């Protein structure tokens, strides 16, 4: 399986991060099985697909709160028959409303999973829209998250397999002649560090 | 000056700074 060299990782200057201008802490993650990086992705290919992707997500999402409107209105219906069961009969109104509290507890948690399922389902999507290269996932779970959907769209791995294959898909003089530029006109510390 | 006082993470790095600056106007080694 592929490895990389201490000498030029650990020892500062990291090459490795000045390189592909990087933090450490982010590459001991990436060659120590931490979290994982996008080798490359489409971006002429994820153009013409923007809008029907939205499409796709909007319409499950439109599902899953109709679902959640529903969910409350249905708890809420069975709670006033709770309530209507709890009072018929001889009991104290202490009594009823602590079983209404647990009942409200019981719609909270509905709706709370329910928003929770949303803002996983929203904060994916704003994840997708905005990928470049070279960023981490230290979740596990929002990657494969993406692996499952549009995974075949973008590429991704971990390990030295992912900085191979990402020196190789990486522009050399631009970034040079960027880096010349930052320092002609660019000043202070930034100076330096494109130094 | 006596209630505020003095930070030192801030000096550190401005010290770092002026010296990684009085060191590139001539020669930039310093290791």
């Amino acid at each position: 399986a592929p490895v990389t060299h201490i000498w030029y990782f650990k020892g500062v200057p990291s090459r490795l991060g000045y390189l592909l201008d990087l933090a450490p802490k982010d590459l001991e993650k990436i060659i120590y099985f931490a979290a994982y990086v996008i080798t490359s992705v489409d971006d002429e290919m994820r153009h013409n697909e923007l809008s029907t992707l939205e499409a796709e997500m909007a319409v499950e999402k439109k599902a899953v709160e109709d679902q959640r409107d529903a969910d409350l209105e249905a708890r809420a219906q069975k709670l006033e028959a709770d309530l209507a069961e709890l009072e018929a009969e001889g009991a104290k109104s202490d009594v009823r409303r602590k079983v209404r509290d647990s009942g409200e507890r019981e719609m909270r948690q509905l709706r709370d999973r329910a928003q929770r399922e949303l803002d996983r389902l929203d904060e994916i999507w704003n994840t997708f829209t905005k990928l470049a290269p070279k960023q981490l996932i230290v979740d596990e779970v929002l990657y494969r998250e993406l692996q499952d959907r549009y995974g075949e769209y973008f590429t991704g791995a971990m390990g030295a397999e992912s900085i191979k294959k990402l020196i190789e898909n990486f522009d050399i003089d631009a970034e040079a002649e960027s880096l010349r530029e930052v320092i002609r006109s660019g000043k202070g510390q930034k100076k330096l560090r494109a130094l | 000056v006596d209630l505020l006082g003095r930070n030192k993470a801030a000096d550190e790095a401005a010290e770092r700074e002026r010296r990684e600056e009085e060191a590139y106007a001539a020669g930039v080694l310093d290791l």
